[PDB]
């Protein structure tokens, strides 16, 4: 069904599948990670249904759906965060009622490094003038690509590529400008991967050195251990 | 896995 | 980067490091990690001089070149490994005399997971029928891309300028191979999505090396400095 | 650092 869709039909479905921007509870080490854990836990529930609303993802086996989500869940939260924080330079918009800067990252050990990487990614999206239609394509790619190596998925990945190009085919971009911008967007995904892994190891650092994580988050975390 | 249940809502 | 894609490719081809050998002896079966470490330590010395011959890399400052290598050295090693093992199904070719199996990976604890992904990556290059001209491009992309966002006020547009040049080079390669405009973007995308796996394998791998440092696998003096840059 | 030296060499 995904393959039989149009580029515009692809964008429209993805735009409609978007999870909502959740709010947080209304800092220190425990105070910081406490609010982030709670926020992320509620976001995951929306992400799961978002993933089921992604074309081609439903066709996958339940196991394969599970494996893909377990692999990219932090990447998807992070690229979300990055995109929300786009029009707030130097600040991270985790939630509309929770805007954080680098100085607040020093409340938790080793989080200032991951903060700057996120701020840099957000900055690069803004400088590239990333569109919302492109963003929903990228997160869809992260979902399907990040854990396919560890066939039908590649047929869908190629469709999102065509969709991304179609978006750049509009707005009057040269063919040269199309595959360059395409390359630039996909190279960012490599960095989102890095931030996720470094984020993941910090979460496991927090799990052993006992804020309490949710059962759902604890199970997404053990898939990387 | 909780994810199992949540993936078949 | 006042150079055509054909001149771009040839320069990267000429800059290619050799395939080194290991000290592995079939008569003798921790021990395996020692071989790979000494192998990678000698591979580094070639990579450093290889990086200098990458267009645009030497135009950068010394501190920037250091970071770009510190952050990408295992990625470049791993993609090199995956490329060599491309025509050896179910096997990793660390060296002509060192061809390893999905059974000797368990000789080191926790390495079996990394081998899987490496094998899967090798199987992906095989199915895609990856060309050497594309591999040398991807390698140089990793060198120039794996850092940057981990960083007077620079003006890193030069790196992106070279990165955009490497993109046009890849497109030029595929076009001459007979690929349609649609097939070009797809392959372009598929190739660059690989880099978002090599990163993963590198991160996982990197953390395994930091584990062994805290003991029974004494790393070389160069590898320790390349490792501490990731902590 | 060795990396700085080998790059300087
Ligand atoms: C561990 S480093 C930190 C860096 C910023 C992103 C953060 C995430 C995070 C990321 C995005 C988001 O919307 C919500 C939450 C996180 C995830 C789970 C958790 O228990 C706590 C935080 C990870
Ligand atoms: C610990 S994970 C392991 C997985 C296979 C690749 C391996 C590498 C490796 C990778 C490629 C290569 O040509 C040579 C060496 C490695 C690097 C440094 C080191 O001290 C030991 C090994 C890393």
């Amino acid at each position: 069904l995904a393959l039989s869709l149009t580029a515009d039909q692809m964008v429209s479905a993805l735009l409609d599948a978007e999870p909502p921007i959740l709010y947080s509870e209304y800092f220190s080490e425990a105070s910081m990670m406490g609010l982030l854990t709670n926020l992320a836990d509620r976001e995951l529930v929306h992400m799961i249904n978002w993933a089921k609303r992604v074309p081609g993802f439903v066709d996958l086996t339940l196991h394969d759906q599970v494996h893909l989500l377990e692999c990219a869940w932090l990447e998807i939260l992070m690229i979300g965060l990055v995109w929300r924080s786009m029009e707030h330079p130097g600040k991270l918009l985790f939630a509309p009622n929770l805007l954080l800067d680098r100085n607040q990252g020093k409340c938790v050990e080793g989080m200032v490094e991951i903060f700057d990487m996120l701020l840099a990614t957000s900055s690069r999206f803004r400088m590239m003038n990333l569109q919302g239609e492109e963003f929903v394509c990228l997160k869809s790619i992260i979902l399907l690509n990040s854990g396919v190596y560890t066939d039908h998925i590649h047929r869908v990945l190629d469709k999102i590529t065509d969709t991304l190009i179609h978006l750049m085919a509009k707005a009057g971009l040269t063919l040269q400008q199309q595959h360059q911008r395409l390359a630039q967007l996909l190279l960012i995904l490599s960095h989102i991967r890095h931030m996720s892994n470094k984020g993941m190891e910090h979460l496991y650092s927090m799990k052993c050195k006992n804020v309490p994580l949710s059962d759902l988050l604890l199970e997404m975390l053990d898939a990387h251990r | 896995k909780i994810l199992h249940r949540l993936l078949q809502d």
